[PDB]
RNA sequence: CGGCGGCCAUAGCGGGGGGGCCACACCCGGUCUCAUUUCGAACCCGGAAGUUAAGCCCCCCAGCGAUCCCGGUUGUACUGCCCUCCGAGAGGGGGCGGGAAGCCGGGGACGCCGCCGGCCACUAUC
RNA sequence: CUCAGGCGGGUCAGGAAUCCGCCGUAGAGUGCAAGGGCAAAAGCCGGCCUGACUGGACCCGUAACAGAGGCGGGUCCAGC
RNA sequence: CAGGAUGGCCUCCCCGGAGGUAGGCGGUGGGGUAGAGCACUGAUUGGAGGUGCAGGGGGCGAAAGCCCCCGGCCUCCUGUC
């Protein structure tokens, strides 16, 4: 059907309405799930440092299989969450080293979005690269109101019902102004 | 398999799962509905129990197909909805007999008088229906004649007998 | 609990999400009153307490409001040294429950040196209190006398920016701070007197 | 005996309703409990270390005295006098 | 408004309004005391310019849930007590003393209460 | 700091580890039978640490009431 | 184990000494057996509507190919206890 532009309407009209509710980016957290290391030592973890700007963090195993995660208590994956200026810098140039128009029926249910497209790594010479080349990736965008703050400290928890909460229409468009496109269908 | 003298009543304590049991045997009865839908008839005709018992599964299937047969020749099975509404679950205890001699007794007095399973045995309590049939007025007839002939095939006696629930 | 009846009771706290049970539970054992301490972003309270199951009696409050009214003190009411000087003002009614026993409830919160929490029992303790910790725990000096903050509320002034002196951000607006000044601090701090002048 | 030792005629005895299950009121757990009063006795399964043998439950006594924490009540299970030493969760004020 | 409790859903869900909300939130600076095996998000130092919109407080609506009651089923199901009372030796029934759940219909119930401060106040607005 | 599990989105051969949100009063986990207990925990994590300590009682089980050794635990206080 | 010992228990004597509570009622405590049920832990009988899927049959064949289908594997208002 057609998404974007209901959308971006409310998020304007709220926006005059009450300049301080406002939804925003909480973070950015860019990861490799599939992992490179199990079996064999990241040095993707070298690329992904310089792409974000900031320290990446091991992932501890669990189960046991055949693939990845074969014992436990070894590294599998990483990830880095950015917030702020050091998320947006980020995702204009890798949104658009990669591809663009992808459904939101194939974003999250809640005004959340992942991206899903792999291959290439900015900032050269660093993705000719040994001993990892160009790696996988897949980027999540976690979208929240700014009023959630208050539940998340150990004060004043509340879970917000539908009076200011995050819904699944604003969210999209806020992200898709920052550097995003955004397909009609959906 | 003895003859029902102990499978008539209840007398003996609910001690269904197979959990305690570890499996039995399943029913003797292989079809529990028959013919068509209950939509398509207008009214309800029951055999009910008034006795509380315990029914084998043996005497479940006598009594259901010699209804059905009789069912089956005259109306065929364009008109009809017949209905067997219990399940066995009751689970039968039995002390194993071989009638030895010598060193064997069969017995016992005890080196394990103790149940063994051989089969399932449905609980019937008053005021329930051991069979609920639906026919239009036409086809009450045959329905009648048929839970007759169910009802010797019952372990005890019926004395609400035939009943026009009426449905109507 | 949730809804219809289904595992575990409800609790008027765990909804309200405030006091840690085993905290609790472990503070009450003593006998002694409990100071409770409990922390914002512009107030700070401490009120010595008694348990009663009926109802918990209060014997004395002290507010960051009754130190900003009548004490000449403006400050902010957030800041440490309203903690310290928050301390002595229940220090003077600690002599007059007659009790100088004075144990702090925290709520729920994490134990780490320079809070408010800290800053406040520091004051107590001057003010003529004996309490039971083992210090470790306790704020440095620039903070009690207000001269870390001084450093960088010269530094910062607000609907200004500049690159070193007016630069944006948090400063103190006040009569008698208006770029944070420990002379302040030093006419408060010698106000001390149990009458309340 | 050869099937006790603290639990026999149990299960069903320390299982509640799912209303009364979840860890109870603080209130209970800080209580306390004079001597010369009268108590009774009730077995809360909730808290494991200090929990009384099931042929006790429901028995009212009158307490002695403390020691530590728990106190020292002196009850008559039959005809014997004993004294129990329970901690105040297991015990509810008479009246 | 706040803070500390008691009974611990009669204070659950949903939706509605206002704020008599510096002080409590969002919000903004993070140099410094300090939280992150990644990010001041979390924890903590610092501030309030902006937003009442949550939250939070107060008021209200029961459709859902939970609490309690009335009537119907029902004094029925079930039971303590006794019998040369009945049946072929099982046993049952009557009297007598008691009397449940599930369900249907009809309702109260969207808190109450205790202590202490506080813009405003000297009171209860809330 | 709060869970199996489910739901949708990413990654992979589905999937797992791993990621993002939403649902989720306990079905998870607690070495091992069974049962009971438990969600700001006894569950999960990080750091520190080695009290699985010495001594002497108290109490109950053992062995209900009601005799009955040895043994076990819980609960105290003294010392470290 | 067709046996002893020690209690409970029986009797006789002696000592201390004012209540005792088998009975019945109310108040304050404990509880899942009769009964009853679908609200869990739980075993399972049966037909619908989903076609959510592991697959044994067919089709535009590219034999379950994108897409629907039929043993069926498991949801859902229901169905025995």
């Amino acid at each position: 059907m057609a998404v974007e532009i209901p959308n971006k309407e409310q998020i304007l009209a709220d926006w005059e309405a009450h300049p301080m509710r406002r939804p925003r980016i909480e973070k950015v957290t860019i990861n490799i799930g599939v992992g490179e290391s199990g079996e064999r030592l990241t040095k993707a973890e070298i690329m992904l440092q310089q792409l974000t700007g900031q320290k990446p963090i091991r992932r501890k195993a669990k189960k046991t299989n055949r693939d990845f995660g074969i014992r436990r208590g070894e590294p599998i994956a990483v990830k880095v969450t950015l917030r702020g200026p050091k998320a947006y810098e980020l995702l204009k140039r890798l949104l658009a080293a990669v591809d663009n128009r992808l459904k939101a029926s194939s974003f999250d249910e809640h005004g959340n979005v992942c991206f899903g497209i792999e291959e290439h790594i900015n900032i050269p010479g660093v993705e000719y690269d040994p001993e990892i080349g160009i790696f996988g990736m897949d980027v999540c965008v976690t979208l929240e109101r700014p009023g959630f703050r208050v539940a998340r400290r150990k004060r004043k928890r509340a879970k917000i019902p539908t009076r200011h909460k995050l819904t699944k229409e604003e969210g999209m468009v806020y992200m898709m102004e920052e550097f995003g496109v955004e397909i009609v269908e959906g | 398999l003895r003859p029902a003298k102990i499978d008539r009543y209840v007398d003996k304590p609910a001690y269904t799962r197979r959990e305690y049991i570890r499996g039995a045997p399943g029913p003797k009865i292989t079809i529990f509905d028959m013919g068509n839908p209950a939509g398509d008839f207008e009214f309800e005709v029951s055999l009910h129990t008034a006795e509380p018992v315990q029914i084998r599964q043996n005497a479940l299937e006598a009594a259901r197909q010699q209804v059905n047969r009789y069912l089956q020749k005259n109306v065929g099975r364009s008109n009809y909805h017949f209905k067997i509404r219990v399940y066995p679950f009751q689970v039968l205890r039995e002390n194993p007999m071989a009638t030895g001699r010598k060193a064997d007794r069969y017995g016992n007095g005890m080196r394990r008088p103790f149940g063994k399973p051989i089969g399932l045995a449905a609980r019937l309590k008053k005021d329930q229906k051991i069979l609920s049939i639906r026919v239009n007025r036409q086809h009450l007839k045959f329905a009648i004649e048929g839970a007759r002939r169910a009802a010797m095939k019952f372990p005890c006696k019926c004395y609400y007998r035939i009943y026009d629930k009426e449905g109507n | 609990m949730a809804h219809g009846p289904r595992y575990r009771v409800p609790f008027r706290r765990r909804r309200e999400g405030k006091t840690n049970y085993r905290k609790r539970l472990k503070l009450l054992k003593s006998g002694k009153p409990r100071l409770v301490v409990r922390k914002s972003l512009n107030h700070h309270i401490a009120q010595i307490i008694v348990y009663d199951p009926k109802g918990d009696r209060t014997l004395v409050s002290a507010h960051t409001r009754e130190l900003i009214r009548d004490f000449g003190w403006k400050g902010h009411c957030g800041n440490t040294p309203s903690a310290y000087l928050l301390g002595l003002l229940i220090g003077y009614k600690a002599k007059q429950a007659g009790i100088e026993e004075a144990i702090l409830d925290i709520g729920l919160h994490p134990p780490v040196r320079g809070s408010s929490v800290f800053a406040v029992l520091k004051g107590a303790v001057d003010a003529g209190l004996n309490v039971p910790h083992s210090p470790e725990i306790f704020p440095d000096e620039y903070r009690i006398r207000g001269e870390h903050i001084a450093e960088y509320a010269k530094m910062l002034k607000e609907q200004d920016e500049e690159k070193f002196r007016r630069q944006f951000g948090g400063y103190l607006v006040k009569g008698l701070d208006p770029e944070k000044l420990p002379e302040h601090f030093e006419e408060v701090k010698a106000r001390i007197i149990e009458k309340f002048e | 005996q050869k099937a006790h030792s603290f639990r026999r005629k149990t299960r069903k005895k320390l299982s509640k309703h799912p209303r009364r299950r979840g860890l109870p009121p603080l209130t209970r757990f800080l209580q306390e409990f004079e001597v010369g009063q009268r108590v009774h006795i009730v077995i809360e399964p909730s808290y494991h270390k200090g929990m009384p043998d099931p042929r006790f439950h429901g028995r009212t006594g009158t307490v002695v005295g403390k020691r530590g924490e728990a106190y020292i009540v002196e009850i008559k299970d039959g005809s014997k006098v004993k004294t129990l030493f329970i901690h105040p969760v297991h015990l509810r004020p008479q009246k």
